[PDB]
């Protein structure tokens, strides 16, 4: 040990990264007609913990008869899964939503579902995502989004209300400009854009403050008149090949996992 | 861990694995019996004689000694390529089945001891799985398993 | 120093699938090994898998008559199932095994007089046989029986179903269903036999046994 | 024989699959001016009934005036063909229709035309799927839709209601989202993720519940007030390469041969 | 002169030990050969007569007691016998061969707190224990137990009997009677647990079945 | 093991048919001057059991007087009883 440290018994790997694939395939018996040694451990101990295991006598499994490995988190999580959702009720208003891990905040006001569960697996996040957003209902609506890093101005959250912006300011930060009849979705990149080294979603009030947020997205509709339809808009986010996981956590419990539910 | 991962699937595959820890004192002495019996989520299996449980793969651990954790490879063994996640789903319908079997934990040998040391030997049951495979991604917090 | 021997505390001994692992071990016993009789007591084949599981068993029997009209049905069989019984030897290996994959070898034979005429068709049908054409039943696994000709029909086919086995103790759906039909109206002259038994002959085929268990239903 | 049976006489391939091309062409004459021995045979013996049928003196039919085999399944089922049709009557509802090869289900609770007679032609199947859905009629409408693989929880089928599934896992399945003004037609693939090795439609009862049933399809609208037109969906299926068939049974019966009759 | 194929009346089949004759017969029809499983459905071993029927089973259990006296039989067991029984998979191998000869491999094991002290003994002995000297079971492939020491024993032994092989339905005299006696007083001071129960695991070795059989007894 | 059974431990031969001659001839010391380690061990373990009894130093017993071995069985049986 470089630390000045000694030791007269061993130090291995406690609890490895990505040890083995996620499909069946041969990375013969896989343990038989030997003696099952892996059958007894004294699991106390780390290195002999990791003594593989065997009870009995088994053959290799084969080959899955699917391509890709769906266990490999960026294929996974590389499926956008949902984030929020909202709508607008007058015109000439805004919404701002944050990207928090934070398992404090509930939804709505919070990470939902699937991804307030994949981001308590890890401590540290960092990396840019691959949002897209679903606009519903109305039509010919100009509208615009930016995106707005951790610790800068920007309008108070989770809440609808006439923007308190420069237009300057808003386009300043790189911002977009679409309009429903031409489209009705949005696929757009996140920047890793903090002061920070990565953010985590497992925190203590503090912290949980200013750490637990990649950073937030603004969306401001215009030519609304509410003698129209209603018009909602739908959040999803996707991790990206340069998103980075960091140290591995006790998964959230069941009781902490809430979903929005509605349709 | 096991869990909140696989609850994430609706398919899987492949060993699973028991880890069973003893918290017993170096004065305690006895055997128990781990039975894996082959099938599906819902099988009446309380009418097995200990006997009867031989008949089916299975282990016993002396749990007097220097070593504390027996694991319990369960090979996978089933009808089907894959089981599949119906915790989701309102009902249960015959083949539509999350396991491959149940297992059950029998006394091998009574429990002996003297008298200066508790009457009794709590035991600790780990979960993970080895060759795992799991695919056709989901979303569902699983609830507890009642026993 | 010399070091003085001392038992070896733990250990773990087991055979196919029952392990042991004992803490207060010590060595195993033994005395002589296994002999070779140089005169047989008995010449056939040791019991096996093969021996036991993968040969004929007489499956049902029924009657074909001159009152049978074209397509009768003279047989519908859940030809696993039947096997699935102790009257048969193969039942003491599925019995004790949860699950199992395996082809099948079916051989159907009647003993109908010269005087006879007429014919059946036997098809192993997977599943059931639907709303499938009778008409058409040649296009599976088949066999077809003909007075002037045949009294025999062999048919072998290997494991076709939904699932990687079958499950005895409780099955889903019958695998084959094996369907003997009038093909043409057995007719005869004035005095004649009206009728012929017929027989089933079933047997399993790289019998893959699966999990053993404890069950019976 | 591998399995310690024996025999005196022979073992040959009884209806062999994939037997001769489809298309007029050379794989002289094709029989004739020598004797026609394949104009006798006892077609109860298997060997025998191979014999190759001959009958009278005949010439080499030539080449076929067509590129493509039209009898080659991949490309005549090729064409996607229709399954079945649907109407939305009430704003925020949802349909969900399954994929069931069942004989038994009748249309239009059931597969028609084509894909029911097809799909009876065979024993198993599995593999991948191309679904493409066409709408009719409404505009402006947002709509969703799902894949739901065998043996998971889904609304139920054949029904047109209020979703009772949280939004969250709907979009975790995978799903799509799109509009009616923008499109009109979708066209996606359904994967083979099913706990069993194949799928059948000629089953009895209990297997004829789970094991005929390649998935299920949920589409769901929103903001279609209906004091709009009416909104119409039809789904049609198309084999993929991926796609595989084994044991050919005897075709249905006339009889049992159904259409949705409509127009 | 052209020969015109016409099919072979007289023929002969049948698989393992079951044949026919037929005379007028035909050719077998078959269809697609045997599959492996690219991504196997099971894992375990295929079923075969060493994974069913050479494997380990639960036979008999008892108590041992501290008012158990020396020398006394706290088990005696026609290990053979016990194993013939549908309580264990084996049985489905025995229930159809009329008789076998093998070897067998037994394993005894207990429980005893170190806070108890004393012995017993274990032996293998064929046809019945006569009347020899009990202080020289020693002498029969045996096991020995001792608290202090060990808490279980292997005893593994070939096939030894008067007659080429054993007969189930219907015994003439029981290959193997394993006893169990108190080797040494089973004491213990006042609190300690005043009994430590027992097991026995028993499996055949090198098991040849012979002659199929319809019977049960 | 050939019947699909494995162990950890060893098996040897416990109670070996003929394992010495009956009569006194060789087959120095038998034992001695060295450490008698065969004076301690687990019965029990059939392994440690068969290590040569050994307590004291003795010397090579040397030849008997008598041509036969008076304890093989055919030899002794040999007298019609
Ligand atoms: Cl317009
Ligand atoms: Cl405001
Ligand atoms: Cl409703």
């Amino acid at each position: 040990d470089d630390s000045g440290g000694f030791s007269t018994t061993v130090s291995t790997e406690q609890n490895v990264p990505d040890p083995q694939v996620g499909i069946t395939t041969m990375r013969m018996d896989v343990s038989g007609v030997q003696a099952p040694v892996g059958a007894i451990t004294t699991i106390e101990d780390p290195v002999l913990a990791k003594k593989v295991p065997e009870t009995f006598p088994e053959l290799k499994p084969g080959e899955s008869r699917h391509t890709s490995d769906h266990m490999s988190i960026y294929k996974f999580m590389g499926r956008s899964h949902f984030l929020c959702t909202f709508t607008f009720n007058s015109n000439n208003k805004e919404y701002t939503f944050p990207i928090t891990l934070s398992s404090t905040s509930n939804p709505p006001h919070g990470l939902p579902s699937t991804l307030r569960w994949f981001f308590n697996l890890f401590q540290l996040y960092r990396g840019p995502l691959d949002l897209t957003i679903i606009i519903t209902g109305a039509t010919d609506v100009d509208g615009m989004a930016w995106f707005t890093p951790v610790g800068l101005a920007v309008d108070t959250p989770w809440v609808e209300k006439e923007s308190a912006l420069q237009i300057d300011y808003k386009t300043a930060l790189g911002a977009v400009r679409f309009n429903t009849r031409r489209t009705g979705n949005i696929q757009i990149r996140l920047p890793w854009y903090s002061y920070l080294y990565a953010v985590s979603g497992a925190l203590d009030g503090l912290g949980d403050k200013t750490d637990s947020t990649f950073g937030l997205v603004s969306i401001q509709i215009a030519n609304y008149n509410h003698s129209d339809e209603y018009l909602s808009f739908s959040c999803y986010l996707s991790v990206t090949e340069q998103s980075e996981f960091y140290f591995p956590r006790a998964p959230l419990n069941s009781n902490a996992m809430l979903s929005t539910e509605s349709m | 861990a096991l869990a909140s991962i696989c609850q994430m699937f609706c398919f899987w595959r492949g060993d699973l694995v028991f880890d069973f820890q003893v918290f017993p004192t170096k004065y305690h002495s006895g055997r128990l019996l781990f039975c894996f019996v082959p099938g599906n989520e819902l099988i009446d299996v309380t009418g097995i004689t200990l006997k009867q449980a031989t008949t089916a793969p299975c282990a016993v651990m002396d749990i007097a000694g220097v070593q504390s954790t027996l694991r319990f490879r369960v090979p996978w063994i089933s009808d089907t390529p894959y089981r599949v996640n119906r915790y989701t789903k309102e009902a249960h319908q015959k083949g539509e089945y999350t396991a491959i079997g149940k297992l059950i934990v029998y006394c091998y040998n009574r429990l002996t001891s003297p008298s200066n040391v508790a009457h009794h030997v709590r035991v600790n049951v780990y979960l993970s799985a080895i060759n795992l495979e799991c695919f056709a991604p989901l979303y569902h917090a699983m609830d507890v398993t009642t026993q | 120093e010399q070091m003085i021997q001392s038992v070896d505390r733990t250990a773990v001994t087991g055979a196919s699938y029952f392990t042991s692992v004992d803490q207060s071990s010590v060595h195993t016993a033994e005395v002589g090994s296994h002999q070779i009789e140089p005169l047989k007591t008995s010449v056939d084949k040791p019991g096996s898998k093969k021996t036991q599981g993968e040969k004929f068993f007489l499956i049902h029997s029924a009657r074909w008559l001159t009152t049978h009209a074209l397509f009768h049905e003279v047989a519908k069989l859940d030809v696993v199932k039947l096997l699935y019984n102790e009257q048969f030897a193969v039942q003491g290996l599925l019995r004790y095994h949860t699950y199992a994959r395996f082809g099948i070898e079916i051989q159907v034979q009647i003993n109908p007089t010269p005087f006879q005429q007429g014919g059946l068709i036997c098809a192993m049908v997977p599943g059931d046989q639907s709303y499938g054409s009778i008409a058409s039943l040649t296009v599976y696994p088949h066999g077809l029986l003909n007075c002037n000709i045949n009294n025999v029909v062999r048919i072998k086919v290997p494991f076709i179903y939904t699932r990687g086995a079958y499950h005895f103790k409780d099955p889903q759906y019958p695998v084959w269903e094996l369907t003997i039909r009038v093909w043409s109206e057995l007719n005869i002259g004035t005095g004649t036999s009206a009728y012929t038994s017929l027989n089933v002959l079933a047997r399993f085929t790289d019998l893959e046994l699966h999990g053993l268990t404890p069950l019976s239903t």
